[PDB]
């Protein structure tokens, strides 16, 4: 798949992240995943939003912060609202599905508050 | 050293007597039925595992035969139509039809009596081809003369699907199951409990699935011994399909006194043209969903297995057809316009026909007379799943379907029903 | 929750020697857990799902086994193809039911 | 944890949990006559748990302890076992096929110290 | 004995075999009606026995001794021959007539040793 | 002074006829299925007030005192004032809304007492 979005924002700013579809479609069995890795930390778990459906699943440490949902058949975003120094890091999506982890990995984005 | 403990924690598997909780005098008596518990908690159980067997559980028998109960007490104070069972004198319905309505509607003409014992009208009135058998214009007779009684359903008593709560008594609670790939059978990790069900919709239908629940992770594939071509797969989507289906003729309604206090209600003329009932499903839709299906069909017999979905078995209509109740009317829809493709490595249209004499519970007794309904009927519903029958490289499913204790059983799959044992015993340090 | 945490920290060995990560939780998942591969600058491949098979495109020198709370990730032998850390994922979620890959635990070499 | 919260739970621990699960136990159409087989039920089950805990001198407590000494043929087991890395689903499979037993034992060492009173 | 095998004999040995009484005292056709007309009246019939001893302080014991002295106008009789040379049914036919005396003195007795915890 | 002779009386003065309400609360045609009903609803309630008593640790008793302490929150009176110048009626409306309160304060209060028998 690919992705897009990012930048620099200050501390209390939002910042939208879109992932895009490509060379398939939303077809009801995937998940579409977000993942976060600080340049000095390994991998940690935000979301994931299951295409059929539209049903998802949230880190409690993001809850009320991070919003996944899909809005086309091949377009799934993620809003962060109040964004603070602690989350600069690189921004993943990658697709899964039931039972498995996520298999197709795009490179990811680069989020600086 | 013995310490007895009373308010232990466990359970034993049990069957009891299940009631129901629910929320104008319709079909299932709901009115009778206890209000609900708004906001009703589920507690969610830690560090505990259940078997569960969905082909055995007994909820399902309770709630078949509650349905027939309550469906034979509310046909029971209505008037019968036995006067009606009369030599019928019959014509051709052709003033304004189109090709495919011919012969599908009779004008019959009879000798009925009046309230008064002594005294007998003529009338008439149109009828349905498949409810009318030929003798020898022509002679008639209605299909159930030779075989059972005829009662008029209560036109004040209405039949579409009210959800009812299954709850359990005290001392009793319900185990519902929350793993998302059980197959029906066998150890289910998930386990939550709660005293009284969500509702289900007691809706009755062959073929597919109307108006259930839906699954989410996957389509999920279930059957009692997939190896075993005498069992059925039931198959349950993630995603509804559309439907919508049309009378669509305007109906009029006439009351025929039949004896004191009592009525017939007779199919009257039309108004407008007549044209064959139909329903139509969205094709793109349907061509999406069951490759769905497919996909996950193949995991039970290979990625090198081609599936087929042929056509409809053959035989009697309840189980050739999609029976369909809506509207008050009885729907018999020819669904070999959808199962029609070969599966390797606009809008979809069903013809349909309708029937005024029903027996509903595939056995011989007492017939239900739906009355005509005035203007024309609109039906939208969802297609949450469909029941399949299997018959080197290609495997063959048809829609099989007609059972009874089905399709009750896709929605009560989640749950069992377990006894409360609150007193055992343990050692320990203390003494009296 | 959840709870996941991989022990043997900062095991590297010659090429043609072996190693093996393993991770522990104090919840069962059996046979839903997926290793990851992460060389510097790439997002996380896929090496193992379902606690033993092989994900397409993963060389024959990975395997592993575990069930219940005990999992091992084992390299048949060095090949100087393994500057990565391995990252442990849960694929199966206790309260909800549902089987998606929610949280990590790991960083070993 | 609410009703059944510790049914999985560490059989030590669940022992405060007991209250919740006992203030549960007690409470001509289709969906009419099933109402009185239903109360009538809870009834009597309820009613023969309250029985048994008055015969055996454990009448208004949770937890009673008697004289009964253990039997180690029921169960070779040591407490630590038992009340730290065991859950009650597992303990009643485990000793199940005495119950019969340990109650016979309970009631007639009620019964035995009801005499004893003779002399107060 | 078995149920009811001590009715012939001794009143002072019959004491043991209270408890075995005790035991068995709990629980639209034809054969089907009656059924419920047979469970609600063994509850009821229970459930009245139980309350009696509520009242008079006797929860949970299948013996019990109370502070109300014996009128010695109910049965001028020893110690010595009722409890060894008379049976249960004999002596209940004996003071069936002073029945509601002693109950109504039983459960007064009781609620005059509630008050005095008023101290306490 | 008879069933409820005593609901206009002084709440003081009124412990002393407990024992008179207490005993009174225990018990296909048109008059026929209604005697059903009318015997399990007797029954359920009053084996819900028995239930509540054993939980919180007044089995057998009319009067039954506990370590629970007043939170003068619920009524801010003294006990003069209470006891000899109020009745049941209009007491029972004035705390009626801490009903729930002081149930499960006293509920969780006997378990607490439970687990301290484990020392002996
Ligand atoms: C699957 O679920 C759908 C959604 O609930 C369900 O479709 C609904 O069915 C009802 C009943 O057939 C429809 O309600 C009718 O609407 C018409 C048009 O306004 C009214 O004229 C009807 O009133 C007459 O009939 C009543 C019942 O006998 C009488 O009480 C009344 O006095 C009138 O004579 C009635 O209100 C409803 O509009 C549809 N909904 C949609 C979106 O179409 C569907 O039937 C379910 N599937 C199955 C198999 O049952
Ligand atoms: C069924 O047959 C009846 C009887 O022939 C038809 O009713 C007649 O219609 C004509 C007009 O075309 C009137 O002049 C007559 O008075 C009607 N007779 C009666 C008894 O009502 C009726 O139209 C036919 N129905 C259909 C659908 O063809
Ligand atoms: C057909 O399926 C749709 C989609 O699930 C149903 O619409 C949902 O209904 C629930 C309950 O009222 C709402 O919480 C959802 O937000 C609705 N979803 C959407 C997309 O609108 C619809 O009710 C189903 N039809 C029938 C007859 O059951
Ligand atoms: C399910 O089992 C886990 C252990 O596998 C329990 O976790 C322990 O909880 C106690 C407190 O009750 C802690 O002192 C231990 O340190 C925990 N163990 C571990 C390995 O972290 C968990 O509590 C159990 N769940 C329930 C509902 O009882
Ligand atoms: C029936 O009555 C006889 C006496 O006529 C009882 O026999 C006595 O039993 C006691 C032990 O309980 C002995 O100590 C006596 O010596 C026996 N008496 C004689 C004359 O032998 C007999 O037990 C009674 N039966 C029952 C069931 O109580
Ligand atoms: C009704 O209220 C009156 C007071 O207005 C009560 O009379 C008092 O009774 C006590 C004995 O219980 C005496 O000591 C007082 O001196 C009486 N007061 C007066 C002013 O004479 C009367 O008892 C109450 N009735 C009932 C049934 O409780
Ligand atoms: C009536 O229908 C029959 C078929 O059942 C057909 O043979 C006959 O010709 C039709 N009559 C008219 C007048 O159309
Ligand atoms: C009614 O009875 C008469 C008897 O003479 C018969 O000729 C007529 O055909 C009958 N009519 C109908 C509609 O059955
Ligand atoms: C008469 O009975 C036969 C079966 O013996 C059945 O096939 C036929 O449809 C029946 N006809 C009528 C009018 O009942
Ligand atoms: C359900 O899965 C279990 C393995 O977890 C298997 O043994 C069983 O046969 C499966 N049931 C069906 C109907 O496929
Ligand atoms: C079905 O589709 C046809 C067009 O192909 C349309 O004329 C008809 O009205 C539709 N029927 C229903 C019930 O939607
Ligand atoms: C059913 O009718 C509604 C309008 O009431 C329409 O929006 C919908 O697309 C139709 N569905 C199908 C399958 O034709
Ligand atoms: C629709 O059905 C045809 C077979 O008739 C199949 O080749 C095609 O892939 C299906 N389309 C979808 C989206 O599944
Ligand atoms: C499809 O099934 C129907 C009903 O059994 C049958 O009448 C029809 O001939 C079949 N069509 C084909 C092509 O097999
Ligand atoms: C369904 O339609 C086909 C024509 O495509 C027809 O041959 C078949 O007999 C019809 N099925 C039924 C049950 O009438
Ligand atoms: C099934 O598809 C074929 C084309 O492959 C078509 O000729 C046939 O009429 C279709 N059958 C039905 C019932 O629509
Ligand atoms: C049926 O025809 C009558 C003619 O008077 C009209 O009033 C009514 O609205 C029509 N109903 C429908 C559903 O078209």
């Amino acid at each position: 798949l690919v992705e897009s979005g990012g930048g620099l924002v200050q501390p209390g700013a939002s910042l939208t992240l879109t992932c895009t579809a490509s060379g398939f479609s939303f077809s009801s069995d995937y998940y579409m995943c977000w993942v976060r890795q600080a340049p000095g930390k390994g991998l940690e778990w935000i979301a994931c939003i299951w295409t059929a459906n539209s049903i998802s699943y949230y880190a409690r440490w993001a809850k009320g912060r991070f919003t996944i949902s899909k809005t086309s058949s091949t377009t799934v975003t993620l809003q962060m609202t109040s964004l603070t120094a602690a989350d600069t890091a690189t921004y993943f999506c990658a697709r899964g599905g039931s039972g498995d982890g996520q298999s197709l990995w795009g490179p990811g984005t680069l989020v600086t508050v | 050293w013995v310490t007895v403990y009373y308010g232990v924690p466990v359970w034993k598997d049990a069957e009891t007597t299940l009631f129901c909780a629910s929320d104008k005098h319709n079909v299932w008596a709901t009115h009778a039925c206890v209000p609900t518990d708004p906001n009703p908690q589920e507690i969610h159980l830690e560090n505990v595992t259940e078997e569960f067997n969905m082909w055995k559980n007994n909820m399902v028998e309770q709630m078949h035969t509650d349905i027939i109960s309550l469906w034979d007490q509310s046909l029971k104070p209505c008037v019968k139509l036995t006067p009606l069972c009369v030599t019928l004198q019959c014509t051709n319905v052709t003033n304004n039809i189109t090709d495919d309505m011919r012969g599908e509607l009779k004008n019959c003409s009879f000798n009925m009596t009046t309230e008064l014992r002594d005294k007998k009208q003529k009338v008439y009135s149109l009828f349905y081809r498949l409810d009318v058998v030929q003798i020898n214009n022509k002679e008639y007779r209605l299909i159930n003369c030779n075989t059972s009684a005829i009662t008029q359903a209560c036109p004040k008593v209405s039949f579409e699907p009210i959800p009812i709560h299954y709850c359990a008594p005290a001392g009793f609670a319900i185990l519902k199951c929350k793993d998302k790939k059980f197959n029906g059978t066998g150890p289910c990790p998930s386990v939550s409990t709660v005293q009284c069900t969500h509702g289900i919709k007691p809706v009755v239908s062959t073929q597919l699935l109307l108006n259930g629940s839906l699954a989410e992770e996957e389509v999920m594939i279930r059957s009692e011994n997939i190896t075993n071509n005498a069992k059925n797969i039931l198959v349950q989507f993630n995603t509804p399909v559309q439907i919508n289906c049309t009378r669509p003729n305007n109906n009029t309604r006439k009351s025929i006194r039949i004896g004191p206090g009592q009525a017939f209600y007779a199919t009257g003329d039309i108004i407008g043209d007549i044209r064959q009932a139909h329903c139509n499903v969205s094709k793109a839709t349907w061509n999406e969903t069951l490759g769905k299906v497919v996909k996950q069909l193949r995991k039970h017999f290979g990625n090198n297995t081609i599936i087929r979905f042929a056509n409809s078995s053959g035989g009697d209509l309840e189980v050739t057809t999609h029976s369909f109740n809506c509207g008050g009317e009885f729907f018999y829809c020819n669904t070999s316009g959808l199962f029609n493709s070969t599966w390797i490595s606009d809008s979809i249209t069903l013809p349909c026909r309708i029937k005024q004499i029903i027996n509903m519970w595939q056995r011989i007794g007492q017939a239900m007379y739906a009355p005509p309904i005035q203007g024309v009927i609109r039906c939208v519903s969802n297609i949450t799943g469909l029941i399949l029958t299997r018959d080197s490289t290609t495997e063959t499913f048809r829609p099989g379907g007609g059972d009874m204790r089905d399709n009750w059983r896709s929605e009560l799959y989640k749950y069992k029903v377990v006894k409360i044992e609150p007193l055992g015993v343990a050692p320990t340090r203390c003494k009296r | 929750d959840i709870v996941m945490t991989q022990t043997p920290a900062s095991v590297e060995a010659a090429v043609g020697g072996t190693v093996a990560i393993k991770c522990q939780a104090s919840q069962s998942i059996r046979s839903y857990l997926a290793w990851y591969q992460q060389k510097p600058g790439q997002p996380p491949k896929l090496l193992i799902y379902e606690a033993s098979k092989l994900a397409s495109g993963v060389p024959s020198r990975f395997s592993g086994s575990g069930s219940g709370t005990q999992f091992t990730l084992t390299i048949s032998g060095v090949e100087c193809d393994d500057a990565a850390t391995y990252y442990c994922q849960r694929n199966y979620d206790s309260y909800s039911g549902a089987y998606y890959p929610n949280g990590f635990g790991g960083g070993t070499e | 944890l609410g009703f059944l919260g510790a049914a999985g739970s560490t059989m030590g621990a669940a022992s405060m949990t007991l209250t919740v699960q006992a203030r549960n136990l007690l409470s001509l159409t289709v969906w009419g006559i099933k109402q009185l087989q239903a109360r009538v039920l809870a009834v009597e089950r309820y009613l023969r748990d309250q029985q048994l805990l008055g015969i055996w001198g454990c009448s208004g407590k949770l937890i009673c302890c008697t004289n009964v000494p253990w039997n180690s043929s029921w169960s070779n087991r040591n407490l630590s076992e038992i009340w730290d890395n065991m859950t009650w689903l597992q303990w009643d499979k485990e000793i199940s096929n005495y119950t019969q037993i340990i109650y016979g034992l309970l009631e007639e060492s009620q019964n035995q110290q009801e005499k004893n009173e003779q002399d107060l």
